[PDB]
């Protein structure tokens, strides 16, 4: 299985796909406006940060599986690739398109 | 208010399975609207196989995103142009696509 994570601004959630809730457990609509660095993993989120910098000046990059922090602060093994996706308008980044891939399972 | 760029989740046949309630701004369609439709029915006549063409592509590529600019069918059934990036959602295990987004951003 796969996951469709939206990020955009402060990378937060701007939209989650359903399937969220059968990895962490965070409501798809419950992560849309909140900080997705409030629960940005706990040892690997400088991960996090370092891939997201990146990211932003390569367009498209792909995330070591890391510690993804559920609901129950459990930490799920999951590896994730993103796409920064820019306006055609202003030529800006809109939303970073990141699809979740689903190997491990959650520690 | 909300930004004029959405994602839905599509088989490979177009068929919107689920659409981010986000189109209402972009083109004024409901995403329930979209649910059980081809994106090709609302898609500029002249432009339908330029989608159909592209959705073949990306599944060929598999993994990859492709931009596709066209004329889509607003709630004023008007056309405007508008990019679709769609991406081949590919199973982690074994080679299988399980569904494929849409990234609708307005051009001009």
């Amino acid at each position: 299985k796969t996951f469709l994570s939206r990020h955009s601004m402060d990378m937060k959630f701007t939209y989650c796909d359903d399937r969220i809730t059968e990895l962490i457990g965070y409501h798809p609509e419950e992560l849309l406006g909140r900080s997705a660095y409030e629960f940005y993993h706990a040892l690997d989120s400088e991960n996090m940060t370092k891939s997201h910098q990146n990211l932003c000046t390569k367009g498209q990059v792909v995330s070591g599986q890391y510690r993804m922090l559920a609901k129950h602060g459990g930490y799920v093994w999951l590896e994730t690739q993103g796409t920064v996706i820019y306006n055609p308008r202003n030529l800006q980044p809109q939303c970073i398109m990141c699809v979740n891939y689903v190997l491990s399972e959650i520690e | 208010c909300q930004p004029t760029e959405f994602i839905s989740r599509h088989n490979i046949e177009g068929i919107f399975t689920f659409v981010d309630h986000r189109c209402v701004a972009t083109v004024g369609y409901q995403p329930q609207e979209l649910l059980g439709k081809n994106i090709v029915e609302f898609c500029h006549p002249e432009d339908q196989q330029l989608l159909r063409d592209s959705f073949q592509q990306v599944v060929k590529l598999k993994g990859q995103v492709l931009s596709v600019m066209f004329r889509f069918r607003s709630k004023n059934q008007e056309w405007l142009w508008m990019r679709t990036s769609s991406f081949t959602f590919q199973n982690p295990y074994s080679d299988e696509i399980e569904y494929i987004i849409c990234t609708n951003t307005n051009v001009k």
